[PDB]
């Protein structure tokens, strides 16, 4: 292990920690977006408090809020053509991110 | 510098009509639009970057 | 015997390769569908003939057509929210397939 | 002991992961109120996208947004009193948190 | 230790296959070929499983397929993935039955 | 000296736990298992506490749940993290009772 190896290992470690920090901040902003969308566009019964009392994981809460927002805003033809199926019960993931983006811009154009 | 140049372009556009109104009427008004609501125009401004 | 059953496994792997040939054919069908989209919704300057004359690979032509279609139909707000970035210049792949699906949905709803 | 001991040590690991998750939720709340203030009350030029393109750490982005919000809402006399100096360029921290709380109070009473 | 982890994975896979075979064989063939009574008669587990598989073939897979695909009428010595083919054909037969 | 301070903190924690267990056990199980009579019979303090805990499990936690979490019907030798789980289960059962 020479000086160049020491420097490259140190830089790689620093960059990895910086990327982890950025990922934590991104998760923070995602939690924000779920909270605000649930408060503004969805009923009080879908609040994180009552869902946690019913015993659902945080990720389950996020995806349930996302699916409800998509059904509320995004039309059924748009769902059937984005996700290739009508049912959203098994479309959590990147395609769910697409549907929620479509709803996010749907509410913008609705306003 | 790009945002500041766009601000300068809008400032020139406003200043032309400001000088024209100054010569024709005797006074000219240019509103400095910031990121605020229509009701917030009454409130004073301490430090802000105009839109 | 053991030879009979191992050759059975061999030709079953050949059968899997046949299925790979089929999915290649399906990919080619997707390619011609993207070509139809490009002709229908994009300028004549982005034709495969002129792009090949300028010296671009076929995959490069397809991804350029897909990126242009996404920018044309999918609004920039969805583009940013989906790719997590505004620029599409380095988003070729499964995310690009999702984006061109969204573009197909956009033209369908536009009609 | 033994088998159950290691499984309960994995349970302690679960406790650690839950502590990390709660810390992430706290990050969510703080950084997210900050981002809501930034979007609602500050110019488009101070967006996270353009600031990151200019090459600033996200912590730098948050402290810049907080400083701009404090200058926009909190009066200079209040800054000179609470922070003991007029310049906010070196007041990032708990004093900055107090200043942004005062700015939130200011916008609440302004509305 | 991941080598032993994968060994345990393979153990789980064969255990699941044995589970499926047993849950169908007890309800299809007889109680005389139960694991307990076969062990009492003195057969190893692999011998028990292969004997049950051969009985499954003799029950579902017809003799013409036995003497054509497996090339021998007697399933006494055909064991291998040819026996795998035979038990797959028996699974298809019980599915259509 | 802060090491001894933290040792005293842990001492207070376990003393409070012992006091709570004894207070609930006196009103729930019997007075035959009182600390004084058990000490007279010749059991150490930790042995008294673990015996009271096992009796609390055997009272509130029914034997089915006992063998479910303890993984053995007899609580005679399950002591440890499993025993703590069982006594918390006893606390839960008396809370819902």
């Amino acid at each position: 292990l020479s000086i160049n190896e020491r420097i490259t290992k140190e830089l790689a470690e620093v960059e990895e920690r910086e990327r982890i920090e950025k990922q934590l901040l991104l998760e923070a902003e995602r939690i924000n977006e779920i909270d605000t969308l649930a408060k503004a566009h969805l009923s009080n019964h879908f609040n994180k408090e009552v869902l946690l009392a019913k015993g659902y994981t945080l990720k389950d809460i996020m995806q349930a809020q996302r699916r409800e927002l998509v059904r509320k805003f995004v039309p059924i033809e748009q769902i059937k053509a984005i996700a290739k199926v009508s049912d959203i019960s098994h479309i959590d993931g990147e395609i769910l991110e697409q549907l929620v983006s479509l709803a996010k811009v749907n509410i913008k154009l609705r306003k | 510098e790009v945002e500041l140049a766009r601000l300068k372009v809008q400032l020139k556009n406003a200043l032309l009509n400001c000088i024209i109104s100054y010569r024709f009427h005797g006074i000219g008004y240019v509103l400095v639009k910031t990121k605020d609501t229509l009701i917030d125009l009454e409130q004073p401004v301490n430090i802000e970057l105009p839109i």
